[PDB]
RNA sequence: UUGUUGAUUUUGUGGGUGGUGGUGCA
């Protein structure tokens, strides 16, 4: 589970 | 006697109502005998055969009954028997919520002097009875001593007013668990559990503070512990490891007939 | 001095979408989102990094910037408020492309990646999540008032407007009804993209206010008085 | 011995001497075994001494000591099976003790901490606790385990039972404890004792072996000071203070009405009061979960 | 009056982005970002995770946005990762696309400050707290921390103290940055907050507290 | 112990240091 700030995987 | 009443005995007999006066005195016996305290325990499992079979009432069941639950009924080797019919008996869907409340307030007020292994044994035992009556889940947690933070100021001052003015309506010399008011208490044991010193003990105390996610927890899993089973287990550590030490140095361990670890102990 | 009810468990709320009308909730339009592709590969156009082709197309580049709509969706999608899943966002792009933003969406927090979603959408017309199970990000069809609940207040933001308290109107406000308001996401224009559609408009401070501060500061509004914390 | 086998002077040398803290460590325990009553100061001369060497040793060779002193936690365990207080002696406090010396008590787990905690527990439960010399191990066990807790402050459940019960053994029933169990009715102080004199509450450990009144009131007057320390530094956090000062309340004010000229009581009674007062008892609030996305 | 570091008396909304990852590097020195520079950075052996400036921008655009900044009662300070304190003039006006940001930071890193014609940004000497009002008030933001009302927080603290906000603006980490100057840690929303979002959320009460509109 | 050499290393125990650093000043 992604929470606050993060930004999306870059693959 | 007793042992095999309900098995070897009271399926031969032609009326086996006729044990009712027996076993109800069996069941009612209250000596100075510390060896005879057991026997309503074990007379509880013919007497719930005949009312199973023959549907009698025994005047005040679960007065009695809440009545036999103490001190040495955690310690006794027939615990588990006794555990079993009560599993039975809560399992009733006409139980009052003052009933259940005082059950688990008695237990928990006894879990505070049993050992880890009885401790062990209730705490899952309590998950099941309030999982099984949410009514009584109250005495975990009551919301109106909730401090909220959108409360108003009058909210704040009213709960402080009630805060200061509240008293624990627990008896615990009442014997009729309807009459205990234990639902209009809360379980401070459990959260004193909490800290118990054995770390999955507390584990299992930290439970009632998550959410109550698990429907219902195998009682067999938990009945079976004792002092040797957590010495054992430590007996038999799979994985070793260097030992932490004290950075802190003491002169002498021991208390004199500078720095003593032990005062009060003589050397 | 009450018993505690069957189930204390938190939940997650439903996620609130267009079909459903009768929930409350808070809708932002954010009107005039300048938003377009061109092929060089497809490119979101933008107001520093492409000038020499935007002027080629003969518009005016200061009203070429998504930044402004990203920063703005950044700062409304992360407010608590879409955490509590009582917010629908709405993108009106200044084509005229109705852009509906499902409250679940997460949007990546990079302008360069950003643009790299808007350029998928666009021409896909729809966004579909890694787990493959909802359309995310979805072009509808206009007129926004369709996919807005039957009954639902409708405000612009207007820095001529009267200078109001967000909080105060949000609980004299109905219950029932809902709360539309259109943001202008334009660097600079007059205030009448939406007048169409709205029935009244409102300023929010006496001096000027970003898109993404207004954004911000309606939200805390609504979530001090709909006390979402 | 470590001079002659430093690590430096040949292979392996690291290997032995890790077995010198373990036999060190058995033969701190044997000397507290072995009678010391004729030259207790020398006794206490060579004792912090060896202690000092072990210290030592235990620092470059920890792993040696925990294994040492665990394979003693699988001993006394297995002589306490078969011959249950017999077993215990002077050396396994002495043992227990030396572990607080050198090890971390302050840990939620330990390899050698958690393992004496449980053992030790087990005592003060298990143990019938029918003679003052059971009686006064159990209250060296008690002071030693408080000592492991002096910063984690968590709870031992069998503290409360023994404390009770021989408060009650102390008292012998009056017949308004049922609850609490006995093992020696023989045990009850007689009531001409002065309780006004300044006895000593220290109690020395070679007399434990070779176990009359006075010693009686020293060891619970020993007990006592451990129980007041107990409700000072642990109990007054828990939740449930009330309810775990209760069965003691009640033994304490059965010990001022029998003996009012017996102060202890009373001081422990008043700083019970005391703490009641001020701590806030709530209907708690477990069940609030924090509010999911 | 525009607020200095110099002057202490006056009231003022003081925020700290503690750990911000503003570094600088020459192939020409260029900002370093998670998504620009990733090779790169992958032979430094530093995980782009925690590589990423645009939350100080972001940060400091809304911080600067707000209406309390406009009206002359809040002034930003940045603690670089590396260790580099930036002051942060309340008049200031920086660039809202981030590339043009990137170039002012690493114009203000290497020059040290940055002249337009007052120095609009300045690096300052640590520590923070000399800079920070004589009788001020030091908060961080924890999501463990118990949630609180920023709007009666401020309204029950003192007129003549300042009020300190540390924000951080740092990808993943532990809320430990500024426990050293900080006396207690506070909640400001029940659920996970963005740093952007946060400071937005904190200014509100500011501006509702003291009636700026 | 060395790519034939001779105490340079090898084994074990302890053990410090960013340092053929760069750059701006006098």
């Amino acid at each position: 589970r992604f929470k606050g700030d993060d930004d999306i995987p870059y693959k | 006697i007793l042992l095999i009443l309900h098995k070897r005995i009271i399926p031969h007999f032609h009326t086996p109502t006729k044990l009712m006066d027996f076993l109800t005195d069996s069941y009612n016996l209250q000596s100075s005998n510390k060896n005879a305290g057991v026997v309503p325990i074990l007379a509880l499992n013919g007497l719930f055969e005949l009312m199973k079979r023959f549907n009698l009432e025994y005047p005040n069941f679960y007065m009695k009954l809440y009545q036999i639950i103490n001190p040495d009924l955690m310690h006794v080797k027939y615990r588990a028997r006794f555990f079993r019919l009560m599993d039975v008996f809560l399992s009733s869907t006409h139980l009052s919520a003052h009933l259940v409340a005082s059950f688990i307030k008695k237990l928990a007020r006894l879990t505070l002097e049993s050992p880890p292994s009885a401790i062990v044994t209730v705490i899952p035992f309590i998950y099941n009875l309030i999982r099984k009556h949410p009514n009584c889940m109250i005495m975990l947690h009551n919301p109106a001593f909730i401090s909220n933070p959108f409360q108003t100021p009058d909210q704040v001052a009213n709960l402080k007013t009630l805060k200061e003015n509240y008293v624990d309506p627990f008896d615990v010399h009442e014997s009729d668990p309807e009459l205990t008011h234990a639902l209009d208490s809360s379980l401070w044991e459990l959260a004193s559990l909490m800290e118990h010193y054995h770390p999955n003990v507390a584990t299992l105390a930290k439970i009632f503070a998550q959410p109550f996610k698990k429907l219902s927890y195998n009682m067999e899993d938990f009945l079976d512990w004792n002092y040797d089973s957590l010495l054992n287990a430590e007996s038999s550590r799979k994985l070793k490891t260097l030992p932490t030490l004290e950075f802190e140095a003491f002169t002498n361990v021991f208390d004199n007939e500078g720095n003593v670890y032990l005062p009060g102990v003589a050397w | 001095q009450k018993a505690l009810p069957a189930s204390l468990v938190p939940q997650a709320p439903p996620v609130l979408t267009s079909k459903d009308k009768i929930t409350k909730r808070m809708i932002v339009v954010l009107a005039m989102a300048s938003l377009e592709t061109h092929k060089i590969k497809y490119v979101l156009l933008n107001c520093d990094d492409h000038q020499g082709l935007l002027k080629k197309m003969g518009r005016d580049i200061s009203e070429a910037r998504p930044d402004i709509t990203h920063q703005c969706l950044l700062t409304l999608l992360d407010s608590p408020i879409n955490k509590a899943g009582k917010l629908q966002v709405y993108i009106q792009t200044s084509r005229g492309i109705l852009i509906e933003v499902n409250p679940t969406v997460r949007i990546p927090r990079t302008f360069k990646r950003f643009s790299g979603l808007m350029v998928q959408l666009l021409h896909k017309l729809s966004i579909r999540s890694v787990n493959s199970e909802e359309k995310l990000l979805k072009v509808i069809k206009n007129p926004i008032t369709d996919h807005l609940p039957t009954k639902c207040r409708k405000v612009t933001l207007s820095f001529d407007a009267p200078v109001i308290r967000v909080q105060d109107y949000i609980e004299k406000l109905d219950d029932d009804e809902s709360i539309c308001v259109f943001v202008g996401a334009m660097a600079r224009g007059k205030d009448n993209f939406a007048d169409e559609y709205v029935d009244e408009k409102v300023g929010l401070s006496n001096y000027p206010l970003s898109a993404s501060v207004a954004c911000s500061k309606f939200c805390h509004g609504a979530e001090d008085a709909w006390n979402i914390l | 011995i470590i001079k002659a086998y430093q690590p430096k002077l040949a292979e392996g040398n690291k290997e032995k001497l890790g077995k010198f803290t373990a036999v060190l460590l058995r033969h701190i325990i044997f000397l507290s075994n072995q009678n010391y009553l004729k030259n207790v100061q020398s006794f206490k001369r060579t004792q912090n001494a060896l202690i000092s060497i072990l210290k030592s040793l235990s620092e470059k060779y920890n792993r040696e000591l925990s294994e040492e002193c665990r394979d003693y936690i699988n001993e006394m365990q297995a002589r306490y099976k078969k011959n249950h207080f017999d077993a215990l002696s002077n050396g396994d406090l002495v043992f227990f003790s030396i572990i607080g010396i050198l090890f971390s008590t302050s840990d939620q787990y330990h390899l050698v901490i958690t393992p004496a905690l449980i053992l030790m527990s087990q005592f003060l439960e298990q143990i019938k606790f029918n003679s003052l010399k059971r009686i006064a191990f159990g209250a060296v066990l008690v002071r030693i385990v408080s000592q492991y807790q002096r910063i984690s402050k968590r709870y031992i459940p069998e503290v409360v039972y023994f404390f009770q019960k021989i408060l009650l053994t102390f008292i012998v029933k009056p017949l308004d404890f049922e609850n609490i169990r006995l093992d020696s009715y023989e045990l009850g102080l007689p009531l001409d004792v002065d309780f006004t004199k300044k006895r000593s509450t220290i109690i020395p450990l070679h007399t434990l072996s070779t176990m009359p009144v006075d010693q009686c009131v020293s060891v619970l007057l020993n007990v006592m000071e451990s129980l007041d320390a107990t409700i000072s530094t642990v109990w007054k956090s828990l939740p449930a203070f009330n309810e775990i000062i209760l069965p003691i309340q009640q033994l304490l004010s059965a010990y001022t009405s029998k003996y009012s000229d017996f102060e202890k009581p009373r001081n422990i009674l008043n700083k019970v009061e005391k703490l009641t007062k001020f701590t806030e008892h709530i209907p708690l609030a477990l069940q609030n979960h924090k509010p999911v996305s």
